[PDB]
C-alpha cells in the first residue's frame, strides 16, 4: 500500500519533547523537515553548513532572540537570500498546568510555536496553533515550562561553555543558591551580620545583656531550618556527580564547605579523572580542556533530573576533546540516554570522530548533500535529513 | 555471620555448574629475561445592546468583552452589520488553515478591509431607545 510516515502521536512521546520540526525557507535548506527521538537527540554536520542555523532557529522559536542566547545578533542569516521570509515550526506535548494560552485547550496535546522573520518587518510576532501573538505570550509560556533561555544551565552556547570553563566557587554558590529559592541565603546574611553588630555591641558593653539571646535563638533556628535541605541537596548532587564520573574512572563530590560565616559557605569539587592533577577546584589553566569540559558537561546533566525543565541544549560540545574525553563523555551521554524519561539535547559535532558510538535509543540526523544526490524540495523522500523511521511505516 | 555460607557454596560449584577450578599460580611472578469554545455554536446572533448590561452585574459587558479577548491576540473577532448598519455579536467558529503563513495571511486580508471602529459598539442612548420600541435587546450569553 501507500507508504505513511510514522504518526507523530504526542501522547507516546514525554512532555515537553518535539516529534517534527518544519523548516522553511532557510540558508541552503527552504523546505526541510527533523525528526528528533524521544529519549536524546544526534545530528551530525560540519558547522556552518546549517545545523547550527538550524538549531538555533529552533531556540528562536520557542520565544528565542538571538542577543538572548549569549551570542551575535544576526537576523538576515535566518532568512533566506531572496526569500522574504523564513519559518520555523515547533510542536510540543501540552499539559495542563500552563496559562495563557491561544486556540489549545487545557486537555489538548499539542502546543504549535512558529517564528518567523521577514526583512520588511521588525516586530517580535510569533504564532500559537498557527494564531499570530506578541512575543509576550510565548515567553511566559516559556517560563511556565520551567524552561529558561537565558541561565546558562538550560541552554550552552560558545560563550557559555567559555564561561563555565573558568568557573569559580562563588559562582557555583550563585547557581545553587539561585536553582532553590534565593530568600533563605539573605535571611541568613542577615542574622549572621545581625549576630556580629551584636557581638560588636556586646563587647563594647563589656538593655544589651537582653540582647544576644533573642538573636542568637533565631539565629539557631533558622539555620536548623536550613542546613537540612541544603544538606540533602548537596548529598544529591555529590551522588549524582559520583555516578556520573564512574564512568571515567575517577571519584567526585559536590561538597559544601559551610565556615562559621555564612556567606563563607562554598563549593568544593574533587578532581581524579588525572592521576597528576590534584584535587582542586575546576579552572581552566591549570586543567586539559577535554577533562574540564567532560566535567562540567558532566554537572551540568546531573543537575537535570531535578529541574523541571522539559529539555537541556548543549552546543560545540561534540567537538573533539582529545578524542578519548570525548568518548568518555559520549558513553556518559549513552548510558543517560538508557534511562527512559530523560531530556532530550540537540548535539552538535562540528568535528567528525573516527569510530563513534551510536546507541538504538540515540538516532543520528546528517544534513550534508550529495551532489548525485537530487534537489531536496523536487524529490518527495528526500525532504527528510538524517531519518530513517519516516520510510518504514508506522 | 550466623549460617553455613560455606555448605552451600560447598554444594555449588561442585554438585552443580560444572565449573573447573584451578589453583592459576602466580607464573608470570617468576618471567624470564631471556638474555475553548466546544460548547459553543456559530451561527446564532443578536443584537449586543443588553448583551453587555446586566441588572445584577455592570462588569458583565467586561466578560461579553471577554468573549472577544480571547479573539483580541490574533485579531480573528469580526462581527457582521444587521439593518441597523453596525456589528452584531456572533459565534464564530474553530477556523484552521494548511500552513503558519496561511493563516497570517488570512488575518492580514480582515485587517485590509473596513473595520468597524467608527462607533463604539456600547453606547448609552440607543439602548434606552430600542428597550422602548420592543424590550428585545437581550444576552445570549451569561
Amino acid at each position: 500500500k501507500r507508504v505513511k510516515i510514522a504518526k507523530p502521536d504526542l501522547s507516546s512521546f514525554q512532555p515537553g519533547s518535539i516529534i517534527k520540526i518544519r523548516l522553511q525557507d532557510f540558508v541552503t535548506y527552504t523546505l526541510t523537515e527533523f525528526n528528533l527521538s524521544p529519549s536524546l537527540n544526534m545530528i551530525i554536520g560540519p558547522n556552518g553548513s546549517g545545523k547550527s542555523t538550524f538549531v538555533c532557529a529552533v531556540c528562536l522559536g520557542l520565544a528565542g532572540k538571538p542577543e538572548y542566547i549569549g551570542r551575535s545578533k544576526k537576523v538576515e542569516d535566518f532568512i533566506k537570500n531572496g526569500q522574504d521570509v523564513s519559518k520555523i515550526e515547533i510542536t510540543l506535548k501540552n499539559s495542563p498546568n500552563v496559562t495563557d494560552i491561544e486556540y489549545i485547550d487545557a486537555r489538548d496535546e499539542t502546543i504549535k510555536i512558529t517564528r518567523i522573520i521577514t526583512r520588511s518587518k521588525r516586530r517580535s510576532d510569533y504564532l500559537i496553533n498557527d494564531y499570530q501573538v506578541s512575543e509576550s505570550v510565548v515567553k511566559t509560556l516559556v517560563a511556565q515550562l520551567n524552561i529558561q533561555l537565558d541561565n546558562l544551565c538550560q541552554f550552552l552556547s560558545q560563550e557559555r561553555v567559555e564561561e563555565f570553563a573558568r568557573l569559580k566557587s562563588v559562582k557555583l554558590l550563585v547557581e545553587t543558591i539561585r536553582s532553590i529559592d534565593a530568600s533563605l541565603l539573605d535571611v541568613l546574611d542577615e542574622l549572621r551580620e545581625l549576630q556580629g553588630n551584636e557581638q560588636s555591641l556586646q563587647k563594647d558593653l563589656d538593655q544589651q545583656s537582653k540582647d544576644l539571646e533573642t538573636i542568637k535563638a533565631k539565629l539557631k533556628e533558622d539555620h536548623a531550618v536550613l542546613e537540612p535541605k541544603l544538606d540533602d541537596i548537596v548529598s544529591k548532587i555529590s551522588a549524582r556527580f559520583a555516578r556520573l564520573f564512574n564512568n571515567v574512572g575517577s571519584a567526585g563530590a559536590v561538597r559544601l564547605e559551610k565556615p562559621k560565616d555564612y556567606a563563607e559557605w562554598k563549593i568544593e569539587i574533587m578532581v581524579k579523572f588525572r592521576d597528576n592533577a590534584p584535587l582542586k577546584k575546576l579552572d581552566s589553566h591549570t586543567q586539559s580542556g577535554g577533562e574540564r569540559a567532560v566535567s562540567t558537561v558532566l554537572y551540568m546533566i546531573a543537575l537535570q533530573e531535578f529541574t523541571s525543565a522539559p529539555f537541556r541544549v548543549v552546543d560545540e560540545i561534540n567537538q573533539g576533546m582529545d578524542s578519548r574525553n570525548e568518548r568518555i563523555v559520549h558513553k556518559a551521554m549513552v548510558e543517560n540516554a538508557c534511562a527512559e524519561n530523560t531530556s532530550q539535547y540537540f548535539l552538535i559535532t562540528p568535528k567528525l570522530l573516527t569510530g563513534l558510538h551510536y546507541h538504538e535509543k540515540m538516532r543520528i540526523h546528517c544534513v550534508m548533500a550529495g551532489s548525485w544526490i537530487p534537489n531536496p524540495s523536487e524529490d518527495p523522500k528526500m525532504i527528510h535529513f538524517g531519518e530513517t523511521s519516516n520510510y518504514s511505516f508506522d | 555471620s550466623q549460617f553455613n555460607w560455606f555448605r552451600i557454596g560447598a554444594l555449588y560449584n561442585t554438585i552443580s555448574k560444572n565449573a573447573p577450578i584451578t589453583d592459576h599460580l602466580m607464573g608470570p611472578l617468576s618471567i624470564e629475561k631471556k638474555p475553548l469554545s466546544k460548547k459553543l455554536g456559530p451561527e446564532g446572533s443578536i443584537n449586543l445592546f443588553k448583551f453587555i448590561i446586566d441588572p445584577n452585574s455592570f462588569s458583565r459587558s467586561i466578560e461579553n468583552l471577554f468573549y472577544t479577548s480571547f479573539l483580541i491576540k490574533e485579531g480573528k473577532l469580526l462581527m457582521e452589520h444587521d439593518e441597523e448598519g453596525l456589528p452584531t455579536i456572533k459565534i464564530k467558529q474553530s477556523i484552521s488553515h494548511t500552513d503558519s503563513r496561511s493563516k497570517e495571511i488570512e488575518r492580514q486580508r480582515r485587517r485590509a478591509a473596513h473595520q468597524n471602529h467608527i462607533i463604539f459598539q456600547m453606547d448609552m442612548p440607543t439602548w434606552r431607545k430600542l428597550i422602548k420600541k420592543y424590550n428585545i435587546t437581550s444576552p445570549f450569553l451569561d
